[PDB]
């Protein structure tokens, strides 16, 4: 919640976008690993009674 | 001003080098996996499931 701070920060470059892309890649690869570990069969089997 | 520019460019270069090192570690892991697959599936019959 600052104005001059953002004006001085926008002169540094693409650090903001780089960090955002890194965090987004981390968040995507987390779900990728979660799917690769558990979701291995595309058919939900049910045990008989 | 020259010192500020040098510091900024050096920080950018160090960030690039760190990102390249991380990507190189990932690619090395993938290449080791690919070499293991080349040695097992191609040069033999791997009984490992999936």
């Amino acid at each position: 919640d600052s104005t001059e701070c953002s004006n001085l920060l926008l002169q540094y470059g693409s650090f903001c976008t780089q960090l955002n892309r890194a965090l987004t890649g981390i968040a995507v690869e987390q779900d990728k690993n979660t799917q690769e570990v558990f979701a291995q069969v595309k058919q939900i089997y049910k045990t008989p009674p | 001003q020259i010192d500020r520019l040098i510091t900024g460019r050096l920080q950018s270069l160090q960030t690039y080098v760190t990102q390249q090192l991380i990507r190189a570690a990932e690619i090395r892991a993938s290449a080791n996996l690919a070499a293991t697959k080349m040695s097992e599936c191609v040069l033999g019959q791997s009984k490992r499931v999936d």
